[PDB]
């Protein structure tokens, strides 16, 4: 997946022990932590993966 | 019977100290429950049943009224409360400037005085003599029959210590001293900008005495690129708004703007036209009186073995301003690092003004 | 500040954040590198330490003696000899956090968000202090001419004015410092002439045999 900014728009499943990443100047959803084998994250709202920020969607797809 | 005497007092307190936390997070939930609404400001009112507001969330509405208002609080361009689900006045507000810190960051009085800067002199004075009369007198202005002064600009360099005493002369006065960044009058968005100029003007007038300074005019006042547009039409939107105050019904005199830029040839024709700019202060060469002034003032504040003779740190210089000056004083301090001490000589700073003056004029 | 969704009302506070965080800034917590990595360049490592890193070790000396800091240099002169290389060295041996940004990022076509970059990038700086915001390109801040194009170049005077401005600010205290690089000088608006601006102003020559052969082994 190529991605410049990700954007899971909504976020139910997934410091931190879960995820809400959406980076846009709009709103904010932050967590630090990446990572995830179970679900596998990804999913949502579709531009996922790592930040031009670094919250990052680390390696899910 | 005695002990429980004293426990009775103890878990009376392990309560009632507890009581009052636990009572603030119930009170969490209730002002959950006690909801807030969205502000909008009436762009007009058609008639007392039908009003333009145009609520910030974007879009402009027709509305009407709702329970719990007052009418003689009512008038265009003043900000009004409504509802989520109604989208009609519930109440009335007042208006507000908001206080910023991001396109208008606002310092009551300056960080720095007028009289502990003297050896910068000649500015000073002129710097007084427009801006400080006026504001304590209008009374003497008005008798003439000739206006208070209109906006004055600052040019040369910004380096030599303009920025200092733009913050003195507020400091005096106990104007509001508002400093403006000049780009960030250029939001990309429709009457964003418009409402920054309007802000920035009503606020001088509750706010009066005050100083409104202009860092560097170029970007809200050009000339244009070549003559061509890229976003040099942004320029003028923002040009035409402050050239509109000016000419106006309202008039400047315990509001006083001050421009500033390092050179006067990125400056509109309009501003350097009488009556948008009439006062117009250059930042000269210091007398040998200035520099002798402000070596003293530098060096009293500093550690130092020995009395000075400042009369000879001024024939090594031919025209330091203050800024030029400090650099001297820490190239003396720097071979005192290495000296290993807190205090400098006379040797020092006779060598210290003179490789300052090598390495550039 | 966290805000109710359909209540509108502010529950909690969260973290400060504007825009996002790190967007124009690379952080890079200390360098690998040392002047014993870098070596024959001895004599900017002499210039170096006398306008930052002294100023950064000694702040409290600077404090009772009762001047203040210089916190700025500017270097232009030839890099290919390890500019670069000195800068980060610089930066490992006094503690700093290396920040690199890119003038390119910040002048935006859009309105002032580059003003609100140049401001975060002190706060972080300051955070972060000991810190060398290490400027990449003197074209962004700079080269705004004295023709009736510096009109045109505004989002290039205004970022640089800011920093300055925030640096005279907090000129008595050393903790942040900046340093920009070119290969040579260009017209800027006057800041090498006063010690809380970038008072320094330091060269490069080239190498000479003590120095070629220290680089060689």
């Amino acid at each position: 997946h190529p991605l410049q900014v990700a954007r899971c728009t909504k976020i139910i499943k997934g410091e931190d022990a879960k995820y809400v990443i959406n980076l846009k100047q709009i709103a904010k959803f932050v967590v630090g932590l990446g990572e995830r084998v179970s679900p596998t994250d990804i999913e949502e709202g579709m531009r996922v993966g790592v930040d031009r920020s670094k919250y990052n969607i680390e390696l899910p797809l | 019977h005695r002990r429980y005497d004293d426990q009775l007092k103890q878990r009376r307190q392990n309560i009632r100290d507890l009581e009052k936390l636990y009572d603030k997070t119930e009170n969490d939930i209730k002002a959950l429950q006690s909801i807030g609404q969205l502000i909008g400001e009436v762009m007009k009112e058609l008639s007392e049943e039908k009003y333009i507001v145009k609520a910030s969330s974007g879009p402009r509405y027709i509305v009407g009224v709702r329970n719990s208002v007052d009418r003689s609080k009512l008038k265009k361009g003043v900000r009004v409360t409504l509802d989520i689900t109604t989208l009609t006045i519930m109440r009335i507000l007042p208006r507000e400037t908001d206080p910023l810190v991001y396109n208008m960051t606002s310092f009551e009085q300056g960080e720095i005085t007028f009289d502990g800067i003297g050896g910068l002199t000649e500015q000073i004075r002129e710097l007084r003599e427009v801006i400080e009369l006026p504001l304590k007198n209008p009374e003497i202005f008005q008798r003439v029959g000739i206006k208070p002064p209109k906006g004055v600009l600052l040019y040369g360099p910004p380096g030599t210590g303009k920025t200092l005493l733009a913050k003195a002369v507020a400091a005096t006065i106990g104007a509001n001293f508002i400093f403006s960044p000049a780009s960030g009058i250029v939001d990309k968005y429709i009457g964003e900008s418009a409402r920054i100029i309007r802000e920035m003007f009503a606020y001088a007038k509750e706010h009066e005495p005050c100083i409104i300074f202009m860092d560097e005019v170029d970007a809200i006042g050009g000339r244009r690129f070549s003559e061509g547009t890229s976003a040099d039409r942004e320029i003028q939107r923002t040009l035409m708004e402050l050239l509109t105050q000016m000419d106006g019904f309202d008039n400047l005199g315990q509001t006083k703007i001050i421009m500033a830029t390092n050179r006067p040839d990125t400056l509109d024709p309009a501003l350097l036209r009488p009556g948008r700019l009439d006062r117009k202060v250059e930042i000269p060469l210091p007398n040998e009186a200035g520099r002798l002034e402000i070596f003293k003032i530098h060096t009293a504040k500093v550690k130092k073995t020995g009395e000075f003779d400042f009369e000879a740190a001024v024939k090594m210089s031919d025209g330091f301003n203050g800024a030029d000056i400090r650099n001297c004083a820490t190239e003396a301090g720097f071979f005192a690092i290495r000296d290993d001490r807190d205090h400098i000589n006379p040797d020092d700073l006779m060598k210290a003004v003179r490789k300052v003056a090598e390495v550039k004029k | 500040v966290g805000v109710n969704k359909d209540s509108y009302l502010i529950l909690d506070t969260l973290p400060s954040e504007f825009d996002s965080r790190v967007k124009a800034m690379e952080v890079d917590e200390k360098p690998t590198e040392t002047y014993s990595d870098v070596g024959g360049l001895d004599k900017q490592i002499e210039e170096l330490v006398e306008a930052i890193v002294l100023p950064m070790k000694r702040a409290d000396k600077f404090k009772d003696m009762g001047i203040r800091a210089p916190k700025g240099a500017l270097m232009y002169g030839p890099p290919g000899t390890g500019k670069t290389l000195l800068a980060r060295a610089c930066a490992a041996q006094t503690n700093a956090t290396f920040l690199k940004l890119a003038a390119p990022q910040l002048v935006q076509m859009y309105i002032g968000e580059g003003a609100k970059l140049v401001r975060d990038a002190f706060a972080l700086a300051k955070e972060k202090a000991p810190t060398i915001i290490f400027i990449d390109e003197l074209d962004a801040i700079g080269t705004k001419r004295f023709d009736s194009e510096k009109s045109g170049d505004r989002e290039v005077q205004r970022t640089m004015l800011e920093l300055l401005n925030q640096l005279d600010g907090f000129s008595s205290d050393d903790r942040v410092k900046v340093l920009a690089a070119t290969n040579r000088v260009d017209v800027l608006d006057p800041a090498l002439l006063r010690s809380g601006r970038l008072d320094r102003k330091i060269e490069f020559p080239l190498p000479s045999e003590d120095s070629r052969a220290q680089i060689l082994q």
